[PDB]
């Protein structure tokens, strides 16, 4: 069974610069039917190029590919920002068809700091008994970020859930949630709760926060 | 009576797949009057100056009659084109062949798609063997050379066989 | 043109027999080289082709899936069916299928989840992310939604039935205890809040459940 390894796994690229990302194959076959997809987050993967350089109509010709024996290169020049995503080599050539591993392809940018904002449980959870605390991180870059969670200036470690956004495709910058998790008895033992975040984009951590006596 | 254009097919398989590229070939006579070709396709114009006529990426509506003209060269006897739809494809550069003239024969893939172990077969037996695809070419044809014709060859791990072609051996 | 879609049941227990259907169109599995041919993907892994057929009903399998896989077509109503059995939770994945010619894979469909898991279809808890009093002097008031307590993924949240979608963020799903929590923000000026209506659409076609929650102070 041909294994297929792409090289680098991750890449950060700069707008407008080339972009290169090899797929070598353990197996040699004399064009070989190496083909090359691109996914980006949400969606299916989409072909780029089929039969080691043939470009699919519809493809912008910024994208090409090349096969030198069992170095199959994929070259992106210039790099957009609708091209974060995850690219794919696949070969069929042999059963059973195998895939790359895939390189994860990011986008840099200017940095740019988060636009924090604070949220105390609504009445609706809190009468079914439990109390969320929900804090956005939006639009920031680099990806980078640290959330300290503080009840009545004391840090709470425990109870804390984060999840990022895929990198957007037309501005290149990430948002992220915490959501601090209590019960309602909990919660109503103390008055004030903070979200913290630390970013590159500042000495000083963004500060939100709310009084449950507001 | 009056003389004529003609056309020419590159290259001159008239049995063409689907994405193929043609290009159509206006032999005809200019004056320092006129140097214009026009070429019809189903007697409908399709070009009006321009002395070859390049079909990019074959449909099958491109199928059927083509004829060209110019001023001093009239309207050429039509030559005919058949775009097929499938994978794989036995192509012939004309209908009928004279004994001791070549036969030449091409097992094509889509978008000319490498093909691997190919085999040209007369009569449902293997007559020809390629590792590579390489063309069928009958040097001088004999009689026996009349038959059902097909292709087949590996494409990666699944064979595809074209459909069949009747060739005959005439006079 | 050539679309395909692939449906599941969204879940089912393990040891249980995983049916998918593929329904395509814009070809027909009648057409010399054509086939269909399924793909799948483990939430943030790379991709594992597992079978396909072709024109000629010649199938192909993942020599690793044992023999757990089934491939059929049917040429009257343009559709292709993948069974698995003995699934487990190693079996939770995307599953797409695809129409294929043997050099390359041309389109795909969107994809359908799948979950194996003893877990219980919970439709999800919504609610309100209000701003506070002092966020509203600000010139961008953000609001948001929760979405709690659900099982299994995936939901599907809209603003204003969707005429409300630059400056959204729905952000991925996070599974504590057999329950999945989303949350999604959106922004707008506050010269439009709450003069103008903001409501979060949530669906859960799991549980057959659809909800809105309109924002307030
Ligand atoms: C010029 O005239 C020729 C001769 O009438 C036309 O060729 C014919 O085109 C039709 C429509 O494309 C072909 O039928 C199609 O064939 C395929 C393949 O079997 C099938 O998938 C379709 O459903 C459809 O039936 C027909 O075979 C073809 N005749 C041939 C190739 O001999 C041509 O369209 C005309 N073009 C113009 C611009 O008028
Ligand atoms: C293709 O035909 C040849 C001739 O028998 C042989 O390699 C094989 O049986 C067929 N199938 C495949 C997948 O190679």
């Amino acid at each position: 069974a041909i294994v297929l390894t792409q090289s680098p796994a991750s890449l950060a690229v700069s707008l407008g610069q080339r972009a290169t990302i090899s797929c070598k194959a353990s197996q040699s076959v004399d064009d070989s039917f190496m083909n090359w997809y691109q996914q980006k987050p949400g969606q299916p993967p989409k072909l780029l190029i089929y039969t080691t350089s043939n470009l699919e109509s519809g493809i912008p010709a910024r994208f090409s590919a090349s096969g030198s024996g069992t170095d199959f290169t994929l070259n992106i020049h210039p790099v957009e920002e609708e091209d974060t995503a995850t690219y794919y080599c696949q070969q069929s050539n042999e059963d059973p068809y195998t895939f790359g591993g895939g390189t994860k392809l990011e986008l840099k940018r200017a940095d740019a700091a988060p636009t924090v904002s604070i949220f105390p449980p609504s009445s609706e959870q809190l009468t079914s008994g439990g109390a969320s605390v929900v804090c956005f991180l939006n639009n920031f870059y680099p990806k980078d970020i640290n959330v300290k969670w503080k009840i009545d200036g004391s840090e709470r470690q425990n109870g804390v859930l984060n999840s990022w956004t895929d990198q957007d495709s037309k501005d290149s910058t990430y948002s992220m949630s915490s959501t601090l998790t209590l019960t309602k008895d909990e919660y109503e033992r103390h008055n004030s709760y903070t979200c913290e975040a630390t970013h590159k984009t500042s000495t000083s951590p963004i500060v939100k926060s709310f009084n449950r006596n507001e | 009576d009056l003389p004529k254009a003609v056309v020419f097919l590159e290259p001159q398989w008239y049995r063409v797949l689907e994405k193929d590229s043609v290009t159509l070939k206006c032999q005809g006579a200019y004056s320092p009057e006129d140097q214009s070709t026009q070429w019809f396709h189903n007697e409908s114009l399709i070009s009006s100056q321009a002395s070859s006529y390049f079909i990019d990426a074959a449909t099958v509506d491109d199928s059927g009659e083509y004829r060209c003209q110019t001023q001093l060269s009239t309207l050429s006897d039509p030559v005919q084109l058949e775009v097929h739809i499938g994978w794989l494809l036995l192509q012939a550069p004309r209908w009928v062949f004279k004994e001791e003239d070549p036969i030449h024969l091409r097992c094509h893939s889509w978008k000319n798609t490498a093909l691997h172990k190919v085999t040209y077969l007369q009569n449902g037996k293997g007559r020809k063997y390629f590792h590579h695809n390489s063309d069928f070419y009958i040097p001088k044809a004999t009689l026996k050379d009349s038959g059902s014709y097909f292709c087949r060859g590996l494409f990666g791990s699944k064979n595809v066989s074209s459909e069949t072609v009747q060739i005959t051996i005439t006079q | 043109q050539v679309t395909l879609k692939e449906s599941g049941p969204g879940i089912l227990q393990p040891s249980q027999t995983l049916s998918l259907t593929c329904s395509f169109s814009g070809f027909s599995l009648r057409t010399s080289g054509m086939g269909v041919g399924w793909i799948r993907q483990p939430s943030g892994k790379g991709l594992e082709w597992l079978a396909h057929i072709w024109w000629d009903d010649d199938k192909r399998y993942n020599p690793a899936l044992k023999s757990r896989l089934t491939i059929s077509k049917d040429t009257s109503s343009n559709q292709v069916f993948l069974k698995i059995a003995s699934v487990d939770t190693a079996d939770t994945a995307t599953y797409y299928c695809a129409q294929i010619n043997p050099a390359w894979f041309a389109y795909w469909g969107q994809g359908t989840l799948v979950t194996v898991s003893a877990a219980k279809t919970t439709p999800p808890s919504v609610y309100p992310l209000a701003p506070g009093s002092a966020a509203q002097t600000n010139s961008m008031v953000t609001l948001g939604c929760l979405v709690k307590g659900y099982f299994p993924e995936p939901v599907t949240v809209t603003w204003n039935s969707g005429s409300l979608s630059s400056g959204v963020h729905t952000f991925p799903a996070v599974l504590q205890s057999d329950l999945y929590t989303l949350s999604s923000s959106v922004t707008v000026p506050s010269s439009t809040w709450p003069s103008e209506t903001v409501t979060c659409n949530v669906a859960h076609p799991a549980s057959s459940t659809k909800v809105d929650k309109k924002i307030v102070p």
